[PDB]
RNA sequence: CCCCCCC
RNA sequence: CCCCCCC
RNA sequence: CCCCCCC
RNA sequence: CCCCCCC
């Protein structure tokens, strides 16, 4: 029957047309530059308002990708959203120490006065430090460097690792990861508020599903590159980090697998291994795709769901339970006793 | 003055 | 033939589905708190009626347990009771210190007027030890006291652990056995009625027979947890002091065998053993639940029976004897003349 | 029996949730510094209250081992108390030496009016020290010694020892000890009150038993270090000195057949030394943390109890009095005569 | 100056 | 030649752990046996399995400082 | 019920 | 039928 | 995040 | 309905 399922909802000779009537804010690539330069300026301030950083962080990957290949990815999927194109203004009378007109990006849905906030309390801490200290300001230390929109794009990924849990699960987990996975970064800007971004990427992968599949595309594209920052090395690593979200019952019906627990042997759960079998070759059938499809919030996920194996899913936590990785996943157990009955077998195997 | 007790 | 009866009865294919129609009580966790002040409210007062104190015990141990655990325990003691969640309502227009609506609990079976007469006794009782004492009331003394569920727990126990004998020795060794080790409780709440508390709790192991395992599972889960407080260490060991409850004679025969009293070598004695020794295998058999047979009332209870070895019984029943620990034990002794041999040399023995 | 009633309690599949909605105070590592000079500044000054000083040592116990590693040992003991971290408040418009505001110490649960007169009366105690005598304090005088929270935890762990006690002979020892072990310290720090300090450890560890989990992890930590202060083998050598607590007739049982009394070969012990053996057999499966059993307050602590063996327990205590270590243990004698004549023997084994 | 001793 | 010599020998560079686990297998351990390990060594063998896949130009990953490296880390095994 | 000394 | 003491 | 020795 | 830990 799973087959059969999957064989419906794949087959189908109709796509669905979404956010017809919408747009969306990309950035061509040739402002890279000017990107960058405001993905370091949410890091090295202390602001009032994080509200659009994680937009700024995917104006970065519209830099990356290209604002036409971004529209490609949109487009394909699933989405209907017009691409609009951030156009660089003049400030006013304001002038650069170029003798030029400094020139500011206008990014699509995006308040201008937001970004006029932002670099100004940047600038306004900048020449506050540099009152403190001179010539004491490194290039990693200044929000031009290069690897600052990786940064923001980081703190991103680690919200994206916790996209099947809960915001506050996730924030917790962000915030907690990021003191340590991004303690060099943290170290040259001391002020960048990890829990204000990591609200704001939670947020933007809430409205603009789509934008999750962008990500994606990020990741793709980032780890088939030859060469790269280290920056961008963390990155890929979280974002593999990410792979398995929303499945953790088939990895850890794996580990009780390999853990040989006694109690797969129940005849409870010996009735139900062919549909656990059936579950596991779903996931062989859809390939490499189907680790992603919590992330991209894929209407065929579900078909990915052991929910109608409660034995099997009791003996499972149990086994979690027993080796101590069961953490404090919040997953139903049915089956009580099959639960405790794994569970100390598990902790006899162990020890 | 019953029903305000601190028990 | 004893392993094969043994066989008989535990190999069946089929369950046995009883109290289809009834339902029961239970406490959500969350509601501990405020069972908890009423396992105090019966304590500190002298009440007119007891009716219900074991009930509210047994709330305590749904609040400690959970509601849906324990309806899957009541479920698995082989009952289809239906459990019904505890309500906290608005007493009315009285109104508490903290200016909020007086909320108070709402058992199933329990009529409201039971609670409100002893939350109004408490509260009395209260006030008038407050007119004749000011500020001479510490918490130990209040029965909003964490371990007051635990006092009332106790007392039951201590009716659990004589549940193979009758109403009246049960209610006596209940009374004598709490003086002495209820103490500090008793000291601390002067005025709780250990008989008619007692008779509660026989009253509801008789109706609810379920409720035995309920009563079980917390003790299961109280000697299981890594901490507890004083009073939980005194209910495990009243409760450990109800394991062989109605297998007596086992426990008199392995004394019979260590004491060497030289009547088990009479030829009658000699011509039972193997089916003494089968009624030992089969304890091993059963093993660890073996003991919870009769605090279960175990239909497979009486398999463990030496009431076929006669000789053997009045054998175990004089060495007893002949120590001093028979006590005023009522089982009967078929053979008088091994019984007073048997007497005669445990006595010259202990001399 | 026994070993059928350990492996009753010890294979339980659900765990006992308790203090559910309650709160415990924290204090993170970075802080150590700000709680040493409070744990040397309850010390150095006669305080009119000790009420907290338990606290400040349990406070030290987690910067020393972490907030969020303290808050899993208390997940694991079995309480669900929820840790809160302790914050760095501005005293107001008093400043420091520094010329900065002066930050003090704000705990959970401890109010900050005992810690301002703490402070306050030890700031009062040192400027009359040096009004008395200029520049003869010392840094081993002063209360930012590094060990001083080291001697607050020494007072701490004596008091432990005597956890299976009462509270006037623990309190009675720990001046005892602590008047010949911190001989250092009280030279050091001439007006710590210990009768005050201990009182207030063997309080905290009554209401917060799960406070004793996390003082018996400190010393599994500390024990574990490859170096330490002076101060930390003393706490280890006392906190290994509570080792066997609540379980000295074990211990005296291994003493009387080390000691080869013959009235263990009486022939009322003899039938008695098949339990006896199953109880040490006990001691044997449990393992290491069988010594912890009563000073964790583990409810399942008693089944290591002998008292069911009353003639090898008189045998014991006769032996034991004959040798002159019994001293004044008040564990019952029920058998006299077996009493006596172990003690002669032992008595005529010694001279 | 009770507050600025070093302690 | 000597250079040729040096370069080889920068050869499994950034890689040491699976060195390390090649030569902790070829020694025998038995606390490979233990349990934990047991748990871990399907992963391991994954890793393994990458490298050879990956094949000769696996060893020049972080040599080259290849974003794809860091799929050769066993720092998700860490029992093994 | 358990526990109870000394270091 | 079983069970029945004491802690 | 990864990585980290020696030749 | 699904999902829910950790890195």
């Amino acid at each position: 029957d799973l087959s059969y399922k999957h064989a419906i909802l794949k087959e189908s000779q109709y796509t669905i047309k979404r956010d017809v009537g919408t747009t969306t804010a990309v950035t061509p690539s040739s402002l890279q530059q000017e990107i960058t330069l405001l993905c370091g300026e949410i890091l090295y301030a202390k602001h009032a308002d994080y509200k659009y950083a994680a937009e700024i962080g995917i104006q970065y990957i519209s830099t990356a990708l290209g604002s036409e290949r971004v529209q490609q990815i949109l487009r394909n999927s699933g989405s209907e959203v017009q691409v609009v194109l951030t156009r660089t203004y003049s400030l006013g009378k304001i002038k650069n120490n170029k003798g030029e007109d400094l020139q500011m990006l206008d990014i699509h849905g995006v308040e201008k006065s937001w970004v006029e906030e932002i670099d100004k309390e940047a600038r306004k801490t900048m020449a506050t430090l540099l009152k403190e200290s001179s010539g004491n300001i490194p290039q990693n230390q200044r929000p031009s460097a290069p690897d600052t929109p990786i940064i923001l794009l980081c703190v991103g990924a680690l919200i994206f690792t916790k996209l099947a849990s809960t915001i506050e699960v996730g924030l917790e987990t962000t915030v907690r990861r990021a003191n340590r996975v991004l303690s060099d970064a943290l170290k040259r800007y001391p002020r960048m508020d990890i829990p204000k971004i990591a609200r704001s990427f939670y947020d933007l992968f809430e409205q603009k599903v789509y934008h999750r599949s962008l990500f994606i595309e990020y990741g793709k594209a980032l780890g088939s590159s030859s060469t790269g920052s280290k920056a961008e090395s963390l990155f890929v690593n979280i974002f593999m980090q990410a792979y398995g979200a929303g499945q953790t019952m088939l990895r850890w019906g794996v580990i009780a697998r390999s853990s040989n627990n006694i109690m797969l042997g129940h005849v409870s759960v010996q009735a139900e291994l062919k549909q656990v079998t059936e579950v596991y070759d779903l996931v062989r059938e859809m390939g490499p795709e189907s680790g992603l499809l919590h992330l991209r919030q894929s209407p065929k996920a579900g078909l990915l769901s052991l929910a109608n194996c409660p034995n099997f899913a009791s003996v499972v936590l149990g086994n979690a339970s027993g080796l101590g990785i069961i953490g404090m996943y919040r997953g139903r157990v049915p089956n009580t006793e099959l639960f405790s009955a794994a569970e100390s077998y598990a902790k006899s195997l162990k020890e | 003055d019953i029903y305000q007790l601190i028990m």
